[PDB]
């Protein structure tokens, strides 16, 4: 037998779903830091040619203008979660006249991972971070494809995850500044890649409370790297 | 042969055979009962035994037999749980014919429309062919008494002397015997013949209690279970 | 073991019925296409006539709108499906809105339409990957690609086909950083790259251009020939 | 092993094994332990956390002004039958204008969880639910199971290792119907510290405490407000 | 339920289609049908089956299928599975001359059949078309044609064409003797019958064992000429003279 | 055996295992039995506790369908829930469609056709379930049935459901219960339950007994023998 | 009325082997004419025609519905419709739409197609046949075209007497008729042949 | 209900479709029949033999018109003939509501044989166990047609199907010609029915229905009983 379609284990989780965490780690490696000042994100963008255009990969998208984004794993998948995403924010302010808040934007995307089946098919196999400043400050989020839902301080997900998140426990501390916190997350990710770090590797995300633009550095990033 | 899923569902076999419903024949035979039906006449009867194990078990709420209209009775022989819901069909059918087309159902007519429900069962999948079986009695005007019987297959024929349940084999060789001479059926002589049949195939000669009689004739059309009084009087009757 | 579905998990997380759509774009013919500074240029091979039928009913390169333009692999029956209902949406758009429509809309809705057709059930995914070349949103020369996936992206040249692997490897080595203008140099580089084909017939390439302001112009088997003559005569220099 | 595939599969001993292993989920959970006076009733869980730094994941969930609910099981099934008990909340608020006795409400539930575990096409819901609410006839505790069977009961405690819980709570059940709220909580709260091993404490920023009440709106208290609670506790016996 | 279900949509783990592979090879084991192009007309030839002798045959026509009006059809492979077709491709085509009063020009007529048969190869599980068969026609843009159905959907437009692993020495055949340009009827008629006497593997070509129809523009009208028994003799005769002049040279 | 997977399907010699399999899951629930004096319907439930934390009349298996009609269910209790309010929604219906109480013939029918119609497709399973309906009516009496996990329904005066099936029925046939009124009958079932296994290789157990008949006037309602408490006195004196 | 709205007028008439049919050329709105050559007599098969008056978007309508269920019919079997079967036809198709009806009023004339006997019948706008013997009309100004027919019709006319009495029964009363005119066409249909002719009318 | 659907047939390796070549032999083990076009009519015949002595003969019939001029007949299984017959009752009064004109025999068996096709390629269901014999005298000349489970049909001079058809098909070669006349040709059709019978043929062990150009009509057993009056 051993566990097809939706059927439980002699002792614990579904399978399909145990499956589907697997899938996240053949995903491209980010991280995301949560700060008072604001919340710093990076990710690896793992450009294969030099023909292949650079600037199309996506994993930063702007959900809306205070709330960022981060995906790995299956990219086929992750264009339906930030579709909705973007669409329910909206939806928001239509009714409300005000800005969803950034936990409150994963409640109604979890709902929507938790309806595999032939009920009105297959689980997801992406992992998400969410950065955001809402009316508590600045905030950070994680889920999975099993929908358990969870805030973070400071998260790292997709490929070699777990050598990142040990070294990340060390450096982290309560009183950061958002211009220590994005040098202090670099490094992390050229211990964990293997090309040499330059302007076209990473990518990088931040939200601030007075400045809700500029989510996107671009070649003032190539400052930060001789910084360092 | 076992081939592909034949053995377990509604397909054909190599040499064309199909097992699902052939093995619904013998699915009447754990019910441990046998009916006789017998046309000679003007009259027509049933003759069923009851099972009683249990005297705390009751004795109104055991009968077979079923009055399906005021013309028209019938008895089932199977398992018990289809047995009853066959006959809701039949009780509701019947009235759908009084309603559309304004006159009694002929019992030649009904035994076509519960034949053909039993074939879709067998023609379509994952829908459990019944295994029960009836066998009907009635009146037809300008035509005389009829007895049918139906199948779980779809099959259906009229006939003058019926078996069923688990003795068919013993009870319809001892009626061709009996059916060869066509002597003066003559009401009680159908009687005789319908309860020497069963008291020899099943050879017990036994109490007045333990049957039930249908009866219909060309002088009272309606629908007639014996009583237990009268059931003694036509057993006594033959004791010569 | 496990695959003959597409909603089930490998237990290292995989999609092999998915991962085999794409091992099916690997038996078609091979089709390239570069951008340049105002010509776009896509060719194909692997013709071969059967000497018995007509050849305009096995054209592998349509055009969606009036200012974009296809090619495909894989295999035909589930590319007709794909164009005939990509030129309805590309039509439809100029309906709803009045503008006309953008290289990268149309990438997005055959993606889209080739992404929720994977997820079901009991729904065969298409065997193509196609090339979408326009230089169409306002004077800006684009191509990209799709995968049976559903996932669209953004190359600068690209090759598909059976043996994609060597041109891909051949136009690194080859495309300068040097923008190809004078656009006849932009199209001998293709038939440069096209020269590697699996036989090199040299008789066998269909190369179309677009000079981004007017329409589709197929190239005839006259002017390919006298760009075939000058390839030949760069390749003296080696003595 | 052919029996233990689907749900509509009976066994040769006439046991389903897919129900028999939607309890095992429930084991998954931690723990979490409800109890109730003749005037207060009182659930109290434990938090797990992810990692060193992330927030501990939440329990304890208010449902109505009378009603509030833990949970022990898969997160899936967890709102899905929230979604579920707070429509059925407020209509009864919108046609009756009346709140909804608790022992009628959980009577829903074992109807709503009963088509899953019999037709094909649904996993049975893997869950733990406890539930504690007033009726006009005083405070309840109640439980759930995957089984879609329901118990009221006056103490409880369900998930990881509960079973230690369970014996604490037999040798005192007879002190708790007089005790109020200063120590009836840390009569419960007693109760978890023998679900844990034996080397660390229940802290601060890894517990939760709903308090419903006779005139006492059902109120969450975590990580700060759990502080005048844990006061004037003893230590384990080590 | 699970184990009862077909595959029917399945790729290989090399990329191959294990149920369209097996519909193509059932079509070769079948009957025998070809067309060939001339500059005024267009033709198709056919081969019996079941020639045995208490049958009618009062249809006038079995493999040939006129359609339109100025169209028809042979067929090949499962003839159960071929009424289906034909019944909804006459009713595609007359449901364009509703739309546009035209008549429909013998491209997109096949197109909305080879989207048709392609879909059962795609979703839903049910069995695909195993029917290949060809066309004939005029139209006003492009003038005689002929096309080739298959169960995959795939289309041609060839110059002479046949069926395969009944008869795939044929084509070799007619790359060899169909000569390019002219290829006119008393021409086409003559080569059509010295085809299908070596792949019709009987003897001195009994006429109860063929069948072809022809198709002539004629004075804007556009004849559809299923040719009668009784010329079929003398074409056979003709062909049979040529054994005289082909053994002169030796 | 392997051929015995589907609802649908037949054996080779004939017969359903799903639902051979559901009736011996009944077997493994506890005893409750049922009886009818003269003028009432008396149920009894052998139930025991869990193990302490019980509250002392949760989850109970004496349900209330009509006015006049409760049950004594026994075996999967969940799926009994489900079935109860089915019961529950069919003798609304022939409230609101005919104006009076339903028969309790006429409600066996119902109830039982709904239990057989899960045993026929493969999509669903039969019930777990096995249970009691009594009734009380000036026009009608006294009824009592039963209903197993395939649909057969029919009448008793006396029956048991559980583990002791067989050795509760040894001892309720020698009572005179075509005379006794249900006052004293109260008395005699508490024995019934006390002489079979209540605690003995248990641990403890709970009696419960509803109550319907003349003295209720037609209502259906538990005992007051939480006045006098005079089942377990009568009862515990029958130690030796 | 929304007969009214177009005009028109139809005739059909029997002979001895043969059988005759006409209609009126003007189209317009109520009182504005637009052109003179609108087809109101449509070929469905050989020796077998049938002519439509009334609303002018339900004479192009249901002429266009009746050739998609005939060209149906004569492929499914190889012969061709018999006057019987048509008359069956296009009584289906306009019972169809019995609270939605066509405003039109058909025609049917032909020959059989096997012996010479001709048939002629009319329909009303929901599918009422009705044969005769002599004439059908249909129309506007039908009560005109009545005036005509019961005074000129002779039993068994030869295509020379039948032509010139259909002529002046269809010049005659649509000079009387407002709405109708602006030129006449006339078929005349035999076994061996057809002949059309169109007739000098007044043109105001 | 769920809502499966999934067809229970595909194509074997070699190309052949397995379960319709299986539904064929349920043919072939049926009752024996025959039927006989001649130059004014169309004969049908068939073996009806009850397996005692028990069963009326007036109550199922064989021989079963669909119009007045219009017959069907079979050899098969015996539950699976009137879906069929009850499906071209009804399919042939369509054609009469619509065109008012009783049914040509080649129109009908154009729209019966769809009816068999539907079952073998739509969902969870299985094909027919029944080949048909169709016959009429419409338009002058008469039909005999015969419908396979597969789906398909034919139009023959005379045939036989049933329980040793082979026999019987070599028997009507060797007897049949170009033309006969009815009453010759219901005489040819006992003695090829005279081949596979069992000893004693009786009024009610054969039944025979004909098709005059005055319309269809199956015979009573006094015919029947005086047809084989010492006449072979």
């Amino acid at each position: 037998y051993d566990r097809g379609v939706n059927t439980f284990s002699p002792e614990g989780r579904l399978f399909q779903v145990e499956y589907a965490i697997e899938a996240i780690k053949l995903g491209s490696t980010a991280i995301g830091i949560q700060t008072s000042e604001g919340v710093c994100l990076a990710v690896e963008k793992r450009i294969t040619s030099p023909l292949m255009e650079p600037s199309s990969i996506e994993k930063i998208v702007e959900i809306d203008a205070h709330i960022g984004c981060a995906m790995s794993g299956l990219i086929a998948d992750a264009k339906t979660l930030i579709d909705k995403a973007r669409v329910e924010t909206q939806n928001h302010w239509f009714t409300y006249n005000e800005t969803m808040t950034v936990e409150s934007v994963t409640q109604a995307v979890s709902n929507l991972a938790l309806q595999f089946g032939e009920e009105d098919s297959r689980p997801f196999g992406v992992a998400l971070l969410f950065g955001g400043v809402d009316e508590k400050g600045p905030q950070l989020f994680h889920m999975d494809p099993s929908g358990t839902f969870v805030q973070c301080d400071a998260r790292a997900i997709g490929s070699a995850s777990e050598g990142a998140q040990s070294s990340l426990q060390e450096v982290y501390h309560k009183s950061m500044t958002l211009k220590e916190a994005i040098k202090s997350s670099l490094i992390i990710l050229k211990q964990v890649m293997e090309e040499k770090l330059n302007a076209t590797n990473i990518e990088l995300a931040t939200v601030q409370p007075g400045q809700n633009f500029h989510m996107f550095t671009k070649e003032e990033l190539e400052e930060v790297i001789k910084d360092i | 042969s076992s081939a592909g899923f034949d053995r377990h569902i509604t397909i054909f076999s190599p040499e064309g055979r199909l097992y699902q419903v052939e093995y619904a024949f013998k699915a009447i035979n754990q019910g441990g009962l046998t009916s006789v039906a017998v046309r000679g006449k003007d009259c027509a009867v049933i003759v069923t035994q009851k099972k009683v194990p249990d005297k705390l078990l009751d004795s109104s709420t055991v009968t077979h037999l079923f009055k399906i209209t005021e013309n028209i009775g019938c008895v089932m022989t199977g398992m018990t749980a289809d047995s009853r819901s066959q006959v809701q069909r039949a009780r509701y059918e019947a009235a759908n014919w009084k309603y559309k087309y304004g006159y009694e159902i002929p019992v030649d007519m009904l035994c076509k429309r519960i034949a053909d429900i039993s074939q879709v069962y067998t023609q379509n999948a994952e829908m459990r062919p019944l295994g029960c079986c009836m066998i009907l009695i009635g009146i037809d005007e300008e035509q005389g008494p009829q007895v049918y019987k139906c199948d779980p297959a779809g099959y259906y024929c009229g006939f003058k002397a019926t078996a069923a349940g688990v003795k068919q084999t013993e009870s319809t060789s001892f009626l061709e015997k009996k059916v060869k001479k066509k002597f003066d059926w003559t009401f009680e002589q159908t009687v005789e013949t319908a309860i020497t049949c069963l008291s020899t195939v099943l050879s017990i000669d036994f109490k007045p209690s333990e049957i039930e009689v249908g009866v219909v004739t060309v002088e009272n059309p309606k629908f007639r279970i014996l009583t237990e009084a009268e059931i003694d009087a036509h057993l006594v009757a033959l004791a010569e | 073991s496990y695959d003959r579905a597409i909603t089930v998990f490998s237990p290292d997380g995989h999609l092999f019925q998915v991962e085999y759509a794409q091992e099916a774009v690997k038996k078609g013919s091979t089709a390239v296409g570069v951008r340049g500074r105002d010509i776009v240029v896509l060719g194909v091979e692997k013709k071969s006539v059967a000497k018995l039928q007509d050849e305009r009913t096995v054209r592998k390169i349509c055009a969606l709108d009036d200012n974009v333009c296809m090619a495909f692999a894989g295999l035909t029956a589930d590319a007709r499906i794909v164009i005939n209902r990509a030129r309805v949406e590309c039509q439809s758009h100029r309906l709803t809105v009045e503008d006309p429509v953008t290289v990268e809309y149309i990438t997005r809705y055959i993606a889209s339409l080739k992404q929720r057709y994977t997820q079901s059930n009991g729904r065969r995914p298409f065997g193509i990957s196609a090339l979408i070349v326009g230089f169409d949103f306002d004077g800006t020369p684009r191509l990209y690609q799709t995968d049976p996936s559903g996932t669209y992206h953004a190359w600068k040249a690209n090759a598909i086909g059976r043996g994609a692997k060597s041109v891909r490897e051949f136009l690194e080595k080859n495309y300068t950083d040097e923008a190809i203008e004078t656009d006849d140099l932009t199209i001998k580089l293709v038939i440069k790259a096209l020269l590697e084909v699996v036989q090199s017939g040299g008789k066998n390439i269909e190369l179309a251009v677009m000079r981004r302001d007017q329409s589709l112009k197929i190239l005839n088997p006259e002017e390919i020939e006298k760009y075939v003559a000058e390839i030949e005569k760069e390749k003296e220099e080696n003595e | 092993n052919q029996y233990d595939n689907d749900v509509t599969v009976w066994s040769p001993q006439g046991r389903i094994h897919q129900i028999e292993y939607a309890m095992e989920a429930v084991k998954q959970g931690s723990a979490t332990v409800g109890l109730k006076s003749k005037t207060h009733a009182v659930l109290v869980a434990l938090k797990r956390a992810q990692s060193e730094l992330a927030a501990h994941q939440k329990k304890i969930l208010h449902v109505d002004n009378h009603i509030g609910i833990s949970i022990a099981g898969l997160t899936a099934d967890a709102r899905l039958l929230c979604n579920f008990m707070r429509q059925e909340c407020l209509d009864s608020r919108f046609v009756f204008d009346r709140p909804l006795p608790v022992s009628r409400l959980v009577s829903l539930i074992g109807s709503k969880t009963q088509i899953p575990t019999q037709r094909y096409g649904r996993r049975p819901y893997g869950v733990g639910l406890l539930i504690a609410g007033y009726d006009d006839m005083g405070p309840h505790i109640f439980q759930t199971c995957p089984s879609a069977n329901y118990f009221d009961c006056r103490a409880m405690s369900i998930g990881a290792r509960s079973q230690s819980a369970r014996t604490y709570l037999e040798r005192h059940m007879s002190e708790f119907m007089e005790c109020n709220l200063n120590e009836l909580v840390k009569h419960g709260l007693r109760a978890l510290r023998e679900t844990l091993p034996a080397e660390q404490d229940l802290t601060t920023k890894n517990v939760s405490i709903g308090i419903v009440g006779k005139d006492l709106e059902f109120t969450i208290y975590d990580d700060d407000d759990v502080s005048p609670f844990l006061e004037g506790l003893e230590e384990r016996p080590q | 339920s699970r184990r009862y279900d077909s595959r029917t949509t399945i790729f290989s783990p090399e990329g191959r289609l294990y149920q369209v592979e097996y519909a193509m090879e059932a079509i070769g084991h079948a009957g025998t049908c070809l067309g060939i192009l001339a500059n005024d007309g267009v033709l198709l030839a056919a081969e019996r089956r079941n020639i045995h002798k208490l049958l009618d045959e009062v249809f006038f026509s079995e493999k040939i299928y006129k359609l339109n009006e100025d169209m028809a059809c042979s067929v090949a492979g499962i003839t159960s599975d071929a009424n289906v077709l034909t019944n909804e491709l006459r009713l595609i085509a007359q449901r364009y001359l509703l739309q546009y009063q035209e008549p429909i020009p013998c491209e997109q007529l096949v197109t909305a059949l080879c989207d048709i048969k392609q879909a059962y190869t795609q979703f839903g599980g049910k069995r695909p078309f195993g029917v290949s068969l060809l066309y004939i026609g005029w139209d006003k843009h492009y003038g005689f044609q002929l096309y080739q159905s298959d169960p995959s959907g795939n289309y041609g437009g060839w110059k002479a064409t046949c069926i395969g692993n009944n008869s795939a020495a044929a084509v070799s055949m007619l790359k060899q003797d169909y000569k390019e340009g002219e290829m006119t009827l008393k021409s086409a008629l003559a080569l059509a019958i010295k085809v299908l006497n070596k792949t019709m593997d009987v003897s001195k070509l009994s006429a109860e064992k063929v069948e072809i129809a022809t198709l002539t523009r004629e004075n804007g009208k556009t004849v559809i000429r299923v040719l009668k028994q009784k010329e079929v003799e003398q074409l056979i005769k003709k062909h049979e003279e040529e054994e005289a002049k082909a053994e002169r040279e030796k | 055996t392997g051929y015995d997977l589907s609802a649908s399907t037949f054996s080779p010699d004939g017969r359903v295992f799903q639902v051979e399999y559901a009736m011996k899951a009944v077997e493994n629930s506890s005893t409750a039995i049922g009886i009818r004096c003269k003028d009432g319907v008396v149920f009894g439930v052998e139930k025991l506790v869990l193990s302490k934390l019980y509250e002392e009349g949760s989850n109970k298996r004496l349900f209330n369908v009509d006015r006049h009609v409760g049950m004594a269910v026994a075996g999967l209790l969940a799926d009994a829930r489900s079935l109860a309010d089915i019961a529950r929604e069919e003798a609304s219906n022939f409230r609101s469609n005919f104006g009076y109480n339903i028969p309790l013939k006429h409600l066996a029918d119902r109830v039982a056709m709904y239990v057989h119609a899960y045993t026929l497709y493969s999509a669903v399973r039969p019930f777990g379930c096995s249970f009691m309906l009594g009734s009380y009516s000036v026009n009608d009496g006294a009824q009592l049935y039963m209903i197993d996990p395939s649909g057969v329904s029919y009448g008793y005066w006396g029956c048991a459901i559980g583990k002791a099936r067989q050795a509760a029925k040894t001892e309720i046939e020698k009572l005179q219960m075509k005379e006794m009124t249900c006052r004293d009958i109260v008395k005699e079932v508490a024995k019934i339950i006390y002489i079979v296994h209540d605690e003995v290789k248990d641990k403890a157990f709970e009696l419960e007994l509803s109550w319907v008949g003349e003295l209720t006037n037609g209502r259906h309602e538990i005992v007051p023998k939480d006045i006098r408490e005079e089942a377990e006195k009568y009862a515990k004196e029958s130690l030796k | 009325s929304i007969m009214s709205y177009n005009g028109g007028a139809v005739m059909a008439m029997k002979g001895k082997n043969c059988v005759a049919i006409a209609a009126d050329r003007r189209f317009g709105i109520q009182a504005q004419m637009v052109t003179t050559d609108f087809q109101k007599i449509f070929p469905m098969g050989d020796r077998l025609y049938i002519g439509l008056a009334g609303l002018a978007t339900d004479v192009q309508t249901v002429a266009q519905r009746l050739k998609f269920r005939l060209n149906l019919y004569e492929l499914k079997e190889g012969r061709q419709i018999k006057p019987y079967t048509l008359m069956s036809m296009v009584a289906n198709l306009l019972y169809e739409k019995r609270f939605g009806p066509y405003y039109t009023e058909p025609v049917i004339a032909g020959l059989d197609p096997k012996t010479f006997k001709p048939f002629i019948c009319s329909l009303d706008l929901i599918g009422c046949p009705m044969v005769t013997d002599d004439f059908v009309v249909s129309g506007t100004c039908a009560e005109q075209m009545y005036g005509m027919c019961e005074s000129l019709w002779e039993p068994n006319m030869d295509p020379d007497h039948l032509f010139e009495t259909i002529s002046q029964a269809m010049l005659n009363a649509v000079d009387r008729d407002a709405v109708s005119g602006m030129g006449v066409i006339v078929h005349i249909i035999e076994k061996d042949k057809i002949t059309t002719r169109t007739l000098k009318a007044r043109m105001d | 209900e769920r809502g499966y659907s999934f067809s229970l047939t595909t194509f074997s390796p070699s190309g052949k479709l397995v379960q319709i070549e299986y539904a064929l032999a349920a043919v072939a083990g049926g009752a024996p029949s025959v039927g006989i076009k001649a130059a004014n009519g169309v004969v049908l015949a068939t073996e009806k033999k009850q397996k005692s002595i028990l069963y009326d003969e007036r109550s199922v019939h064989k021989v079963e018109p669909i119009t007045k001029h219009i017959g069907l007949v079979y050899s098969g299984m015996g539950p699976d003939y009137r879906v069929l017959v009850h499906r071209a009752r009804k399919l042939a009064q369509q054609y009469y509501l619509v065109y008012q004109e009783p049914i040509p025999t080649a129109q009908l068996v154009q729209r019966v044989a769809s009816v068999m096709q539907e079952y073998t390629q739509s969902g969870g269901v299985r094909p027919f166990g029944v080949s048909l014999l169709i016959c009429g005298w419409n338009e002058g000349r008469p039909y005999l047609f015969q419908s396979d489970p597969s789906g398909a049909y034919f139009a023959w001079k005379a045939t036989a199907m049933g329980k040793n058809y082979v026999n019987g098909k070599t028997f009507l070669e060797k007897r049949y010609n170009e033309d006969l006349e009815l009453e010759d040709a219901i005489h040819t059709a006992i003695l090829t029915l005279k081949e596979s019978f069992e000893g004693q043929m009786t009024e009610d062990n054969i039944e025979v229905g004909i098709c005059n150009e005055a319309g269809f009509r199956r015979l009573t057993p006094t015919e029947v009983k005086d047809y084989l009056a010492a006449i072979a």
